[PDB]
C-alpha cells in the first residue's frame, strides 16, 4: 500500500509526506486515508497515534 | 508565608517582560529585482 | 648563609604561584569546558539536499522547506524540463527571523535563519511566471536541507533522463535486479533494461546508448536474461536475474 | 550555611554570563567577484 | 574527493584547525581547474576567508 | 567485506568513510549495513560500536 | 592555614591572564604580488 | 630573619627587571639597494 | 636496514626522517615499518622507544 | 695526524678549524676523529678536552 512519512512537524500542525511522495498538512482532528484517524500527534519522541492504534514516526532513510 | 513576596518579585520580572514578547511584531519587506 | 637560598626560593614562589604541570592541567580543564560550551544537546539534523515538483494547483498542498537556525540554505528554480528560471522577485514575512541573499539576476537564493522555532511565509515570483508562487518554511526540523531544487509546472525560459543514467542518478520507478558474474550496473524502472559499464556488449545489439566524456556507457535496451560482453579483445558470457 | 548562597551568587553571574554568550549569533555575508 | 549533486549524496566535509590555513582549489570531473563564481559565508565569527 | 572508518566525529552524528569511499553520517539509533546497528557512540576517543560487537575507528595511517 | 587564601589569589592573577593569553588569535594576511 | 623581606623584595624587583629584558626584543631591518 | 632519525620533535607528534629521505611523522600509537610498534616518545632528550627495544636519537651531525 | 685549533668559544656550541684548514662546530656531546669525543667544554682559556685525553687550544700566532 502507501506509507506516509512524517516531514515536517510541530505542536498543532503535522505536515506527512507518503511513500508515494503526496504532501499531506493534517491536526489532531483529521480522518487519515486508509488508516482511520488520527489518535494523536506529538512533535518530539516521533510518534504518531492512529485511531486503529498504529504507530507513525518519521522517514528513516531522512533521518 | 514570606515566600510569596520573593516569588512576587522573581515572577513580576519575568512577566512583564514576558507579555510584550508576543506583543510587538514586525512588518514586511518587499524586493524588487531587474 | 641559606638565608639567600631562603629568599630565592621565596621570590621564585612569588614570581611563579603554578607549577608547570599546574599550568599543563588547568589549560586541559579550559579545553574541556571549551568542548563542554560548544556541545550541543540532542542529536546534529542530517545535511541533505532535496528536489521536489511545485504544484501549482488551486487545492495542491503548498510546497514547506526545512530549517535550521544559523545555517546557509540555497534554493534553486527551474522549470519542469529543468531549464534554469531566473528569479524576478520575491518577497519576505518576518524578516528579523530570516535573513536573505540574493543576486541579481540568479535563479538560485541563499537564506539564513536566525531564531530557533519560528516558521514563516516566502514568496516568488519569476521572470515570465504571471503567478507568484508562496511556500512555507519551518525551522528547526530533524534534518537540515542545505541545497533545495523546485520544479515549476510551467515551461521556463529555456528547454535528459538517459544522460543522467549515465551520469549515475537513477531514473524514478527503478527497481533493483541481481547481476551475477560481471561488474556491470542493471536497472529496471520501467521495463526497460538501463545498463551501464565501461565494456561494450556485442550479441544482444542495442537500441540506444550513450557515452561520457571519461569513457562511461550506458545502454537502454528489452528484456534479456543472458549478455554477451567484449573487452580486451575476446568475448565471454553472463547471465542476470529477472 | 553561607556558602550555598555565595556559590549561588557567583554561579548565577557565570551562567547569566554564558546564556548571553549563547544568546546572539551573527549573520552571513555574501561576497561576489568578478 | 569527487562530488556527487544526487539529493541522496552527503556534502563534503573538510578538517579545520584554529590558527591554521585550509586550502580548496576548485577542478571540475577531469580534474582541470574551473573558475569560481561567488560565495557565501554563514557566521564569519568562527571563520575567515581571503579570496580574489 | 566493506570496511567503513571514522572521518568525522561529534556528539550526536558522526561521519563514516566506507571501503570503497562513500561517506555518510549517522546517529546513535541506526542501521550500519554490513555491521547491523549502532548499539553506542563514543565521541570522546572516537571509538564506535555496533549492535553486532564489532568496533569502528578511524584509519590508522590516517590519523 | 590561612596562608591559602593569597597563595591562591596569586595564582588565580596569573590564571586570568594564562587563559587570556590563549583567548586571541590573529588572522592571516592575504599577500599579494605582481 | 626579619631581613629576608627585604632579602626578597630586592631580589624580586631584580627578577622583574631581567624577565623584561628577557621577554623583549626587536625584529629584523631589511635593506636593498638598486 | 633503513635508519631512521628525529628531524621535528614536540609532544604528541613526531618527525621521523629515513635513511633513504622519506620525512613522515607519526603518534605515540603508530606501528613504524622496520622498527615494529612506538612504545614511548619524549620530546625532552631526543629518544624515540620502539616495542622492539630501537631507540632512535638525532643524527650526530644533525641535532 | 691533523690537528684542530678552536675559532669560536661559547657554551653550547665550539667553532674549530684544523691543521689542513678544515672546519667544524662541535656541542658537548659531539665526535671528533682522531681525538675520541668531547668529554669536556670549557668556556675558560678556550680549552676543549677530549676523551682522548687531550686539550685543544687556540693556537699561538693564530688568537
Amino acid at each position: 500500500r502507501i506509507i506516509y512519512y512524517i516531514q515536517a512537524v510541530i505542536p498543532g500542525r503535522a505536515w506527512l509526506i507518503g511513500s508515494n511522495g503526496s504532501t499531506l498538512t493534517v491536526r489532531e482532528g483529521s480522518k487519515i486515508p486508509g488508516y482511520g484517524m488520527v489518535k494523536l500527534i506529538d512533535s518530539l519522541q516521533g510518534r504518531i497515534l492512529t485511531s486503529s492504534g498504529q504507530v507513525i514516526k518519521f522517514s528513516q532513510e531522512d533521518s | 508565608q514570606q515566600e510569596i513576596q520573593q516569588r512576587t518579585s522573581d515572577m513580576l520580572t519575568a512577566a512583564t517582560q514576558l507579555v510584550q514578547d508576543w506583543k510587538q511584531v514586525e512588518t514586511q519587506v518587499y524586493t524588487e529585482g531587474t | 648563609e641559606v638565608i639567600d637560598k631562603k629568599a630565592f626560593k621565596d621570590m621564585t614562589r612569588n614570581l611563579y604561584p603554578l607549577n608547570p604541570e599546574q599550568v599543563v592541567k588547568l589549560k586541559q580543564i579550559y579545553e574541556t569546558s571549551e568542548y563542554a560550551k560548544a556541545a550541543t544537546p540532542g542529536t546534529p539534523p542530517k545535511p541533505t539536499a532535496t528536489s521536489q515538483f511545485v504544484n501549482l494547483s488551486p487545492g495542491s498542498t503548498p510546497p514547506v522547506i526545512r530549517l535550521s537556525q544559523g545555517f546557509v540554505s540555497s534554493l534553486v528554480f527551474l522549470d519542469s524540463t529543468g531549464a534554469p528560471w531566473p528569479i524576478a522577485a520575491y518577497d519576505l514575512g518576518d524578516p528579523s527571523s530570516f535573513n536573505i541573499q540574493w543576486d541579481k539576476t540568479s535563479n538560485t537564493l541563499m537564506i539564513q535563519a536566525t531564531k530557533l522555532y519560528n516558521y514563516g511565509n516566502l514568496a516568488v515570483r519569476l521572470r515570465g511566471l504571471n503567478t507568484p508562487v508562496m511556500l512555507t518554511l519551518i525551522p528547526g526540523q530533524k534534518a537540515v536541507d542545505y541545497r533545495v531544487d523546485l520544479r515549476v509546472q510551467g515551461y521556463g525560459p529555456n528547454a535528459d533522463l538517459l544522460l543522467h543514467v549515465l551520469e549515475g542518478v537513477p531514473p524514478p520507478g527503478s527497481r533493483r535486479l541481481v547481476v551475477s558474474g560481471g561488474d556491470a550496473r542493471a536497472w529496471l524502472s520501467n521495463e526497460k533494461m538501463y545498463v551501464r559499464t565501461n565494456l561494450t556488449i556485442l550479441s544482444p545489439g542495442w537500441l540506444a546508448s550513450m557515452t561520457s566524456a571519461d569513457g562511461t556507457h550506458a545502454y537502454e535496451m528489452q528484456k534479456s536474461p543472458v549478455l554477451l560482453v567484449s573487452w580486451h579483445g575476446k568475448v565471454m558470457q553472463l547471465k542476470v536475474e529477472g
